């Protein structure tokens, strides 16, 4: 047996109510926590105990082509989001679609966090967004 | 054509072949390319330049007319009481298909912006433009003579292939369309009448429209 | 212009009296002794050996190593082809100090004059000239000296097609779908352009 | 359609007649002389030599490089295959001018039209065209011109198989089993499928 | 039908191309395959699709046929144009007997030829890319 | 029986397949070898057996053969089709004299044919991959 | 459908009056703001609050050639600088031209910040030159 | 007119160069290609327009012939000279039958020949830089 295909042209990604597209060459999406779930603590005798962190907050980093028209669009909303007041809401749902399900993840709460370095050269040099997430949820069909 | 009309009959009934206002006979006539706005306003004011100007700035094809937002058009009103139209009001102007600002909370929306045919204007605008956008490639072969002359065997028939591919590509590249396919016929089948005539014919071609979305349904449940 | 070997090997003949005339020897008529090989007339009629030294001038083939065509167009409403042809012609020298004047007549190919006469006469181009050998036939008595030499030319040929045709009115028709193979077709879009 | 040199022989010089039958010599029935070689009937009659200009078309042999077999495939109940053929044709032209006239027949098989006459005739496409050379052959008293000329072509042909047959019903029996070898199966399953 | 090397027809920008040389003067090749496999240590095999389907086109013509003036001209052209304006167009090949069943769909002027001038005359290769380099057939 | 190259019959996706090309027209190989030894500072050897066991199907057929159509429209098809149905199936190869005893147990089409139009007829090499490359035997 | 073209003829950089030429083979320009535009905070307990950093500062590296002519010009600009007195204004707009809109950013109140390093050697070895900004801006058509 | 290989004239420096090789006698070639595509994960295509334009020509003469004096000549008087004067100068190339339409904008010379002194006499290759390769056209 074989497992299923992964296919990088039929992912979608979605933040703010606009889509983002024109993923770059390659490694343009990647996930990851930021605590462990554990951390042990061994004591001089051998005896071992068990920290739960609490913590569960992650980060986003999507990577598109230079000239790719997303890039616009994500410069015009936070231009909005600076002008606005400390108490209106800046978050929104990250969504990832994928048939594949090669990604397992979302992002709860998620906020544009910073901006990306542009440079310029003889070729094409891709433009790196990070965001934020209050819960990178893992979920998986029921085995 | 744009046109506005206030006639208070059109508000009344929902069958459209006992109708007999402006709107009426409009879409009896199934005219495709006239587009008729219902506005108690529309009396002495000209609502219609307004909704011109929505979409007339932006390139054809590539934008929906439906869901739009004017500034400083009130919402349809019913004469006798000033009140918005009811559903029963927006009905009757459904199959009268006759355009109206509808509300959201609050704020004005023209609608459907179908045109009396019954047609999305969209597609009526972008099949305009790719069509004179082909006209144009045409009669740079025929009259300007790019590359000279064009000759009647299957030499020929490719450039004249060649033309028409890349207009429709340029509808896909606007997301107008999404594919399409070009037939010509054989140089040694077409009739020796033909050849005589210096006429071409048989060339045809078709195309999938892209689409849009403007309504949402939905439906949920909550339990323990 | 058109390709007939039977014209180059005239206008070749024709230059040769001029570039090495001098060097030959001359009929009843002064004129220095070229001519074409195999000479006949009359469909039975055969010419006599010349007074020596004289030259001969034989096309041996013709050869398309270019592709196979080269343009078409359309020069008038009538249909028009372009083919490029490459041409040997052997020239021979009979007589004694064959070999002296072949030299000479090479030396003068290659001269930026000359080339410009036999592509005004010809119409056509030198494109390479091989070695030239010494060679030595018995016949009866005597032994011949004899030179041969083979020039290389280059031509482009046009023809009619008086069959043919062009196109100066197109009529198109189309539909639009949502849904592949939707029998009553969303629009159609008939056009129509003349070439007026 | 099958492959059968007697009739693209026949077709060439149909197709002959019209292309260049303008430059030929004509008989008593106002025919250009054209014909096929080797003429000969009833077994031991020949054929005379016409009259100058003329043509002679002669199929070389025929191969098949490009495999063994096309296509296998079933039209009708019976059996079909296909096979592709390459088959060097040689015209020659006899007479005075015999190279002026080869030059136009090369430069008219290479025009859109004719090609097609060709196709419609013998059912056949023109793949290449070689050189011509400029022959000169003694016979007796005169030398005479000649000017060969090589035409490749290419076609397919298809047979019918009689001796085949088609099947339309299959019986499939099948066995399952914990262990390889286990005597008495676990299971069996019988399947039985008809066209219809 | 049968191929023969006489009906191929190539047309890009609105002009014919004709002057082709003797042998090999077109070639057509897709950039990256259509499945890239990935074998696991314990010999579970997963494919990934490639959404890659760029590729190139090759075509040889004569030092001195016509369509080399047209191509520089075309080129030169397009060096003085700003870069809101389209250089792309569809790269169509026609063939009766159906051995060449493809198209570039946007095709953009890649490279300029080399040029040779030894003692005869010699081949000039112009490459083309394209967005989207289709394989058709003709069934359905 | 003797080898004899009019008898090979190859089958993928329910279709035969034939016109095959005048010479080289089957290709088979592994990807990895069976073993990989290991060699020590001391001359000691150890054996590590790979478990890939995928390879590469090569198959050439000539330019107009029908078979071209029939796989690029196959080809068309599973571009139109979610990641949810499969797109695999056994590669099947039998020749009577037993020169090849070879199966591909889940074969997919892996690349397109390069297209050249020379001279004279090319040919067109298509490339299938598997999950497993099956020898098989004749003799228990 | 695919995007703009990126044309690295068509890219014009000024400041100070002047207009900078010659640019490096590669990697010729850099952007790059200081700091991150949120900076979360996560307690023990796993809640979440977002801190919004007011500093919007930058940096923008432009790299030329050995002998390029517009490193005499930096460099007698620098040095009329030096003798100005504390009261003079010495910033400046760093205006960068792209028509392909690869670049979004533009600086406000720039200032000439470090030197290039010189070398020399058998190839010829590219000058850096560094400047600041108070304001990195970021600027895009409107979607 | 179509093309010989006697009516070709190159001149550079103010002075003509004759006796050359028998074949390939002169090259030509850019030195970066017109576009480079760059394709996405997603398939979608951009492109970059290169603005490099130098290229390079390389000249081959008989080993006795009279120009290679004077170019080794050329080549010895620019050793002393200071960096304020220039060497380049127009690289120009002339033949009727328009097989060759490019000129070098600003050329200079690159390398010196190799040489070697087999049985028969062999050549000797010049290689020369130049700022812009120009194509030009004989088409509006």
């Amino acid at each position: 047996a074989m497992y299923q295909q992964y296919s990088p042209k039929d992912v979608v990604c979605s933040w703010n109510g606009i889509a983002i597209e024109g993923f770059a060459p390659d490694s343009f999406l990647r996930l990851q926590r930021t605590s462990p779930l554990v951390t042990p603590v061994v004591g001089a005798g051998g005896q071992v105990a068990l920290t739960r962190n609490a913590d569960k907050t992650g980060t986003i980093e999507i990577e598109l082509m230079q000239t790719s028209l997303s890039n616009q669009m994500l410069s015009a909303i936070q231009a909005k989001q600076d002008n606005m007041e400390l108490e209106e809401d800046i978050s929104s749902n990250f969504v990832i679609y994928d048939p594949s399900g090669s990604v397992l993840a979302t992002g709860i709460n998620a906020w544009l966090q910073e901006l990306p370095q542009i440079e310029l050269g003889r070729d094409q040099n891709s433009k790196t967004w990070i965001f934020g997430c209050e819960k990178l949820d893992y979920t998986s069909t029921i085995p | 054509f744009f046109t506005a009309n206030s006639d208070v009959t059109a508000l009344q009934g929902t069958e459209l072949a006992s109708a007999n206002d402006v709107p009426a006979q409009l879409a009896k006539n199934m005219y495709t390319r006239t587009v008729c706005l219902w506005h108690h306003a529309a009396a002495e004011d000209y609502p219609e330049m307004a909704y011109i100007a929505y979409g007339a700035p932006y390139d054809a094809g590539s934008i929906a007319w439906g869901n739009a937002q004017l500034t400083g058009v009130a919402a349809s009103l019913q004469p006798s009481n000033q009140r918005p139209l009811t559903s029963i009001q927006k009905s009757a102007l459904d199959v009268r298909h006759c355009n109206f600002i509808d509300l959201d909370g609050g704020v004005p929306v023209v609608r459907r912006g179908i045109t009396s045919g019954g047609e999305w204007i969209d597609i009526v605008r972008g099949v305009d433009w790719l069509e004179s956008d082909l006209k144009t490639s045409l009669r740079d072969l025929l009259i300007n003579q790019k590359g000279g002359k064009i000759t009647y065997d299957d030499t020929g028939i490719t450039r004249i292939r060649q033309v028409i591919e890349t207009s429709l590509q340029r509808a896909v590249n606007r997301n107008f369309l999404s594919s399409y396919t070009v037939n010509v016929p054989k140089a040694s089948q077409v009739a020796l009448a033909d050849k005589k005539a210096r006429i071409l014919k048989d060339v045809t071609f078709a195309g999938i429209l892209a689409g849009a979305i403007l309504d949402v349904d939905l439906k949920g449940t909550v339990a323990y | 212009m058109q390709l007939e070997t039977a014209e180059l090997e005239k206008g070749l003949v024709r230059t040769l009296v001029d570039v090495i005339g001098h060097r030959l020897a001359r009929d009843k008529n002064n004129r220095p002794n070229v001519i074409r090989a195999y000479p006949s007339d009359n469909s039975n009629d055969k010419g006599l050996k010349p007074d020596q030294p004289f030259i001969t001038v034989y096309c041996q083939d013709a050869a398309t190593p270019y592709g196979w065509v080269l343009d078409k167009f359309v020069e008038d409403d009538v249909v028009c082809y372009r083919i490029a042809f490459q041409i040997p012609v052997l020239i021979t020298v009979n007589g004694k100090g064959a070999h002296s004047i072949m030299l000479e007549l090479k030396q003068r190919l290659e001269m930026s004059s000359v080339r410009d006469l036999i592509l005004e006469e010809t119409g056509a181009t030198v494109l390479d000239t091989g070695a030239i050998p010494n060679d030595y036939t018995y016949l009866n008595t005597d032994f011949e000296n004899s030179a041969p030499l083979v020039v290389t030319l280059v031509k482009n040929s046009v023809l009619k097609d008086e069959r043919g045709s062009i196109i100066e009115r197109v009529i198109v028709d189309g539909e639009l779908v949502y849904e592949e193979g939707q029998e009553p077709p969303e629009y159609t879009i008939h056009l129509d352009v003349d070439s007026k």
